[PDB]
């Protein structure tokens, strides 16, 4: 899979999320790549999210939906990426799974082209272009 | 405000982000270097998590997935799709072109041929070779 | 707390209702009330907006689509499937026996055949003829 | 469409979701019945909502997740149900976007069994059984 979201010159934000899906899947399977809310969401008055991970997770925590509203609330998109996967976190748990056995993580733009990023397995890296230039970043990870 | 930026995911991610940039960089449309960027993923073969090179289902089928947003809460999605290498640009023409915003399976493929779309040949030799390596692993039928 | 307790949509959730409540006020399950409500609108062909008896699309094809969630975030789902009358229980089945949550498509139908459901015509006489009519306008 | 949630004797919530869909759709359409915090979503700690009407405009917003959320906020679940409409008419607006043109609403639930519903437009109505029996009740809606 990938995912890009990006601020224009005239501060807009748009997204997309492209993918194969998972190797070997069943005929027909669908991930989160197609769903608005699970792999990519956009609102030009917040904020953009897309995700990574198994698709499966995203879908059923409505991630990037609960990402840009964690922006609405307030969060920076760094506080948002950590907090969404806390609360999914929690909910691994709830469901009585092996972290271990899960990886959401997400990549966070706002309206002010302030960025974010946050997993819960390490082992994820993102790229950032801006006026600085072009780069691999690594993010916050849950599981340590 | 930082802006133009673009983020993406993975190691790849860096690669497109060039492509991106060249519609960034010249005061473009956040939708059309998005595009752009996701793109260059697809086309490449060697990156077998995305469009073409894809490895395939358990019945050998390459069946992609994908969707993009715009500014104004415009949306078009594709799932299932075979044969078509670049999903985002079919997922593009749903949002644009028709009044639904996901198609999938054998509607979707339909659709991306009516848009003059061309069915194409996404499994590669390696993602064969390493489907059937599989086969055997898994003893999958 | 006001329970056990359904909610349904439209005027046909009233009747829908009381089969969820067959479930509901034995002590049954919320997961188990939901499925017996729905299919009994899955199984009416005069109900065209859900399962049997459904309008195609413009191809006069029936494809329906159908999700479920339960009270531990576990969730399956299907989408543009023909020929089975109750995809909400094939959701049911993409949730309880598969690792995945979503299928769609000849994919989803291969899969509930795999499971015992039962390949059926679900385009009614009248649904047909209502087709062929929009066709013409 | 049928969509229904219930609250079961012992406080657990479920919910279930199908339809044929928008007749005479294009082959391959989807509306949000299929997907998860679009025509149905379940938070146990919190409460679930389904969606009626455009299948297309439920999508686009990821209804169902927001009224939960607007939940986990401390809003009612007609509050939830309101606010969620209010938010998505101000998108159908920005859009430029004729309201008539538009319906969506939802149905929600919480864990105490408080109830609501809320919608664009008028000609919904709900049906809901408790202990006191089952009743059709008839929300309010903006386009007024």
């Amino acid at each position: 899979t990938i995912g890009m979201i990006a601020l224009d010159a005239q501060g807009n934000l748009s997204g997309a999320c492209t993918t194969s899906g998972m190797a070997y899947k069943m005929h027909g399977r669908v991930g989160d790549s197609p769903i608005i809310g699970a792999g990519l969401f956009v609102d030009n008055e917040i904020g953009a999210a897309t995700a990574i991970g198994h698709g499966e997770e995203v879908i059923r925590t409505v991630g990037t939906h609960l990402v840009v509203e964690l922006m609405n609330q307030g969060r920076t998109p760094q506080q948002a990426c950590k907090e969404a996967v806390e609360r999914i976190v929690k909910i691994v748990n709830r469901r009585g799974k092996n972290l271990k056995d899960i990886q959401v993580g997400f990549i966070a733009l706002n309206k002010k082209g302030e960025y974010g990023a946050y997993c819960i397995q390490d082992g994820f890296n993102f790229a950032v272009h801006d006026q600085k230039g072009n780069r691999l970043e690594t993010p916050g990870f849950a599981l340590k | 405000t930082n802006k133009p930026i673009v983020l993406s995911t993975w190691n790849f991610g860096l690669h497109a982000n060039v492509e991106a940039w060249k519609v960034l960089s010249k005061g473009g449309k956040a939708l059309d270097a998005v595009e752009k960027g996701v793109r260059l993923v697809e086309d490449d073969p060697t990156e077998r998590s995305v469009g073409y090179g894809g490895r395939p289902d358990r019945d050998g089928r390459v069946t992609l997935d994908a969707c993009i947003m715009d500014e104004n809460y415009n949306i078009g999605s594709v799932a299932c799709m075979e044969h078509i290498k670049n999903p985002i640009s079919v997922a593009r023409a749903v949002m644009e072109k028709t009044p639904h915003v996901m198609l999938v399976g054998d509607g979707a493929l339909e659709f991306a041929l009516s848009q003059g779309f061309k069915k194409e040949n996404l499994l590669t030799a390696e993602s064969e070779k390493e489907w059937k390596e599989w086969l055997k692993t898994s003893q999958y039928k």
